[PDB]
DNA sequence: TTTGAAAAGCAAGCATAAAAGATCTAAACATAAAATCTGTA
DNA sequence: TACAGATTTTATGTTTAGATCTTTTATGCTTGCTTTTCAAA
């Protein structure tokens, strides 16, 4: 996931993927997620009904 | 010193097969050679079969793309799970140079690498069947210089990988290319995620201008199953009346095909192998997989196989239906063991007789051969069939039930063990951390033999109280918390047990001395679990507070 | 062969790349370097520059003095001559090597006083006192890299032609292992020495190393415009092992400066000229004669303020030309005379020509500006004066500047002024977010150096700062009658 | 069934880590003319 | 020695990999007040 840059990281060449100073990020929008929650059959709107 | 090198070469000093005897290590050595001969033929009977798969994957996908890559505007190509490792082919078309350009995100950092390295390559295949300027107008120029027509067939290797703008920068840029009339561009993309993903970085001019003629190719070896089946074929008919496949063994099969999916035929050739292995390294019954060897019967290999639980419940089977206790006593074997192991076993046969059945009598592809074949061991094939509604007046012709057959048990490759998962899919930091937690399952209890008794090694030791703590440990509380565990009186015995050594003697007298040693061991292991990923200073020039960083069955 | 790239235009010198420890066999094996005709020099170009002329030029009564107040052509620098001269001749006549460290400003007699050094040598090495010996100079501002060095002096020494790296072991060679009776003395003058110590220390660590060779028979004078400059670029160990003479070039006082100026004009003041009363061509000696003199005051607040700032010649004497031309110009203007009683140069002309190098144009400049300029630069300083910040985003700067126009509504000036900032006076033209010559005048401040500005492609958050003073603008805005009421 | 009270939540302010990049250096990669070294002749 | 040819030397251009410092923004700590579920009467 992380070479297909659907995750990413704070820095982009030479990444240490051991320091603990690195840290991840999602890299895909809420539409890409969400067909693919779907796909899966998987609740993911439903932890955010709540929050906003 | 060679272990402060960055690297050196030992040219070792010289003062033969790794398999190992069995029955306790009383197999013969000509059971041995013959175990290893036999796992070669089977090994090289798969691996042939797979080899000429492989090639043939290879050669019908080049011609997939062939064919559509031919018969003012780019020819647009998306390969979809493509993994970018085909070799992709262009004809000999007269009058006209069919130039192939592969480039790969490391091959390009911006638009004008892109153009320089992709005119460097049309200027040295131009030339290879006066110097000049690596930029677009030798593609203007192309047909004044070698007077033939040019086609462009561009391979972008992991689209997923280059930055979108550069790319698309580079489409605006090899745009400029259809005001010449000599010019025809084809583009090849290498997507690996999907479509939508792609089109959403890129900018929707690019995407009108991609619209005019594009063809899209689901080039994955997931797709129709076709590959994985032959592969799965070709190790059932290396086995084929040699070996069985347990349930467990393809449920297996299927579970961790099912986790892996750009890669999915040489994770499973990959698991095959190492069943094969482990089989022919730990039973030495496979030697009667050759009907040659069944004079080679002694009396370990009786004592093994009279364990089998399908011997066991033919002779409960006979003294339920033999009332006379002169024919049981008879039979509590050798020749009747040797009877049985030439059954054909036709449940291979029977797989094959479905599969071509389903594939050229019925029009279904949509069929995984691994998913059948657990279908028919558990004894559910109908079940399985009655999901494409063609099976319907066929469900009587293809009814199978499973015949749990006699000493089956002594041939066949199975997972109750845990090998399997232990070897190629191992739970790495759940092992790491299941080691580090109990340490009486590596480190051996013998019975500084009191020292080696009532206290822990130090690293299972702070990692007992690393688990109890919170998320950040002061690190003197720490320490504190570690010396209470330790013996105050038996490490003191313990450093003046050597009279040899007399600083450590002299330091043994100190008033300070346990607090010495316990801070020394704590630092020890700390800067062994720092090294290790555990804990995280979270500071720079302090050092007083850490942070836990793993957590035990995550 | 298919190239990745072509260099088309490589000019390659012909020069060897055997440096001089394999010229012969051994190191007895080398002749007499004195007795060779390509050894220590044992310009054709000016018939380039060469032509006739038809007409004779008017020589000006001034013209003798612009011309005799040039640099090109030593009076308050006896100790520091006296100084580099027994330096020198000490380390000539014992055969030894030594190096002399001059650091100054530029414009107080260092080269010429060391020039004058050498040439006094020269004279007393032609009456045989002291040996022969070859005059080298090296300057590092006239070079396109530092190892030139390496290759001039070398070739000034054996007559032959290396690169850089040879010519440092040929020059390593013939200072180290060469004898003292198969060679001669060198003087180098090593001028600009900070030029060639820029990249790295190796041409100043190596010149002063030969130094210290017993066979070398070298004398370096290295001249600089830091003192600090050994002490900086080597170590405190290196520079105590080499030991060299250290010598200050103080700038001149006003008193120094006058007889230096006086002295260029010994000859010249209080003096008679016959003119040609219809040309102006003078005679030193239908005729005139006339006599020429300039004050004594007027050179003296020269030698005066040039001693206060620099303290340098060049100064002194730049004005006192400066001043020269200034009257011949209008002498030459008043009799109406061509190119081809009494004169002097005067008190004012010499204030005149300070006045020229005292003041600055910024707020000359700034107060000729358009309505639109002053405007930008108003609302600069409106915005400075209010949020105090020195650095004023140009969003803020319009808005102050709409902000300006839409108050003094009242005002006849910018009642008549509006149409032509936002509409350039003109029905079909619609109401613009930027006044007109907006772009123009922030490019023309940022030519002028009056502004900076920050590389932003957004033009609303991107920064402006003055890049003078905010007096000078007060005083420029001030002057102005139509921003300084309102 | 209450109850109360300590755990959890929240926010203003502030010191500090860290992201993003502006700027630069050096190594790998690449070319090229003059001089210099090799192998025959 | 002579000389064509191969290799070195010196000199410079092209591209990539990485280091350091600056500027702006995220992030965690502290302290004081407010809500909320669970251990106990
Ligand atoms: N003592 C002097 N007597 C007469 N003329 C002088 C004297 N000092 C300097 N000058 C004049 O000023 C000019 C500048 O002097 P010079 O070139 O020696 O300066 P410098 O200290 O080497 O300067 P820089 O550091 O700029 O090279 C001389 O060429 C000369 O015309
Ligand atoms: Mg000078």
């Amino acid at each position: 996931l992380h070479t297909l840059k659907l995750i990413a990281t704070t820095m982009n060449k030479n990444i240490d993927y051991l320091s603990p100073k690195v840290r991840w990020k999602v890299n895909v929008p809420w539409e890409i997620i969400k067909e693919i929650s779907e796909s899966v059959h998987f609740n993911i709107s439903d932890y955010f009904s709540d929050i906003h | 010193a060679d272990a402060q090198r960055s690297h050196y070469t030992v040219y070792p000093s010289l003062p033969h097969i790794p398999f190992v005897k069995l029955l306790s290590g009383k197999e013969s050595e000509v059971n041995v050679e013959k175990r290893w001969e036999l796992y070669h033929q089977l090994h090289s009977h798969f691996h042939d079969q797979v080899d000429h798969i492989i090639d043939n994957i290879e050669a019908d996908l080049k011609a997939e793309i062939s064919d559509l890559l031919y018969s003012r505007c780019f020819n647009t190509i998306f390969l979809l799970g493509s993994d970018s490792t085909t070799k992709i082919e262009l004809k000999d078309e007269s009058s006209r140079y069919n130039v192939l350009i592969e480039l790969t995100p490391k091959e390009s950092p911006n638009v004008r690498m892109m153009l320089r390295r992709s005119m460097y390559k049309l200027y040295s295949a131009a030339d290879a069947e006066n110097d000049v300027s690596y930029d677009l107008s030798l593609v203007e120029n192309f047909k004044r210089l070698f007077g033939k027509d040019l086609a462009m067939v561009f391979n972008f290797k992991d689209v997923d990988s280059i930055n979108f703008n550069t790319l698309d920068n580079f489409i605006i840029l090899l745009k400029s290319a259809f005001k010449y009339d000599h010019v025809k561009i084809s583009l090849i993309f290498n997507i690996n995620t999907n479509l939508s993903n792609i089109e959403k970085n890129l900018r929707q001019s690019t995407i009108r201008l991609l619209k005019r003629n594009y063809h899209k190719l689901d080039v994955s070896s997931n797709k129709g199953f076709k590959y994985g089946n032959q592969i799965f074929q070709s190790f059932l008919d290396t086995v084929d009346g040699k070996l069985n496949l347990s349930d467990r063994f393809v449920e297996f099969i299927l579970s961790k095909m099912a986790n892996n999916t750009n890669h999915n035929l040489q994770l499973l050739t990959k698991m095959l192998d190492y069943s094969l292995m482990s089989y022919f390294f730990q039973n030495a019954f496979s030697v009667f997989i050759d009907p040659v060897n069944v004079d080679f019967l002694n009396d370990d290999y009786l004592k093994i196989l009279s364990r089998c639980p399908t011997f066991m419940f033919f002779v409960e089977g006979l003294i339920k239906q033999h009332a006379p206790a002169d024919e049981i006593l008879s039979l509590l074997l050798e020749e009747f063991f040797v009877e049985f192991l030439v059954r054909e076993n036709p449940i291979n046969g029977h797989a094959k007789f479905v599969a071509r059945f389903l594939e050229e009598e019925l029009n279904i592809t949509n069929f995984n051969l691994i998913e059948l074949y657990h279908n028919l061991l558990i004894g559910k094939l109908d079940s399985y069939l009655d999901r494409w509604s063609a099976c319907k007046e066929y469900k009587d012709r293809l009814h199978f039930e499973p015949i749990d057959t006699i000493f089956q048990e002594l041939f066949t490759l199975d997972n109750r063990s845990g090998l399997l998962t232990q070897s190629i899919f191992p739970s790495y930091k759940s092992n790491i951390e299941d080691n580090l937690l109990s340490w009486e399952q590596v480190l051996p209890s013998l019975d500084s033999g009191d020292l080696d008794k009532i206290m822990a090694p130090v690293l299972g030791q702070l990692f007992k109280l690393y688990r109890e703590a919170n998320m950040t440990i002061n690190i003197y509380d720490f320490y504190i918390a570690f010396r209470e565990t330790l013996p105050k009186e038996e490490i003191l015995n313990f450093i003046r047990k050597d009279p040899s050594n007399t600083k450590l003697l002299e330091l043994a007298e100190t008033p300070d001395a346990f607090d010495k040693v316990a801070l020394i061991l704590f630092m020890q292991a700390i800067f062994a679990f720092e090294n290790m990923g555990l804990i995280k200073f979270q500071s720079t020039k302090s050092y007083d507070l850490v942070e836990k960083c793993v957590w035990r069955g995550i | 062969v298919i190239r990745k790239f072509t260099k088309k235009n490589v000019a390659r010198a012909k020069k060897k790349y055997t440096p001089f420890s394999k010229r012969f066999k051994s190191i007895a094996a080398i002749p007499d370097l004195t007795s060779l005709p390509e050894f220590y020099g044992n310009s054709r170009f000016e018939n380039k520059l060469k032509t006739t002329q038809k007409h004779q030029i008017v020589e000006t009564i001034f013209s003798k003095v612009k011309k005799q107040l040039n640099s090109s052509y030593l009076p308050a620098r006896e100790n520091e001559f006296a100084s580099i001269y027994l330096s020198a001749y000490s380390a000539i006549e014992s055969d030894s090597a030594t190096t002399i460290y001059v650091a100054g400003t530029p414009g107080v007699g260092k080269t010429l006083t060391v020039r004058e050094v050498v040439k006094e040598l020269l004279s007393s090495s032609a009456q045989r006192e002291i040996p022969d010996f070859l005059y080298v100079e090296i300057n590092g501002l006239k070079m396109v890299k530092p190892t030139d060095c390496y290759e001039t002096l070398w070739n000034k020494v054996s007559g032959e032609r290396l690169t850089w790296a040879a010519s440092m072991e040929s020059l390593e060679f013939y200072f180290k292992r060469v004898p003292k009776n198969k060679k001669k003395t060198i003087v180098v003058l090593l001028d600009e020495l900070d030029a060639m110590v820029t990249k790295s220390q190796d041409i100043m660590y190596n010149f002063f190393n030969w130094t210290t060779y017993e066979n070398a028979k070298l004398i370096v004078i290295a001249v600089a415009n830091t003192m600090d400059l050994p002490e900086r670029q080597l170590g405190n160990k290196i520079t105590s092992r080499i030991g060299f003479t250290r010598i200050m070039f103080t700038g001149y006082t006003h008193e120094e400066l006058k007889n230096i100026i006086d002295l260029r004009l010994k000859g010249l003041n209080d003096s008679f000229f016959y003119v040609d009363t219809k040309t102006g061509n003078a005679i030193l000696i239908d005729v005139r004669k006339v006599r020429l003199r300039m004050s004594a005051d007027a050179i003296e607040i020269a030698s005066r303020k040039v001693a206060s700032v620099s303290g340098d010649a060049r100064r002194a004497l730049k004005v006192c030309k400066r001043a020269a031309e200034i009257a011949e110009k209008h002498y030459m203007a008043k009799h109406g005379y061509g190119y081809d009683g009494v004169q002097t140069v005067h008190i004012t002309h010499v204030m005149k020509a300070l006045n020229e190098t005292l003041n600055s144009h910024v707020i000359t400049f700034m107060t000729r500006l358009s309505f639109t300029a002053k405007l930008f630069i108003y609302a600069l300083l409106n915005l400075m004066k209010k949020n105090g910040s020195q650095e004023q985003e140009l969003g803020d700067i319009v808005d102050e500047i709409k902000l300006l126009i839409e108050v003094n509504g009242s005002n006849k000036f910018v009642m008549e002024i509006a149409k032509t900032l936002f509409q350039q006076g003109s029905d079909n033209i619609s109401e613009q977010l930027r006044i007109i010559s907006w772009d123009f005048v922030l490019n023309q401040l940022l030519d002028a150096g009056i502004l900076f500005k920050q590389t932003m492609k957004n033009d609303r958050i991107c920064c402006v700062k003055l890049n003078i003073s905010v007096e000078e603008a007060k005083r420029a805005m001030n002057e102005d009658e139509t921003l300084r009421n309102l």
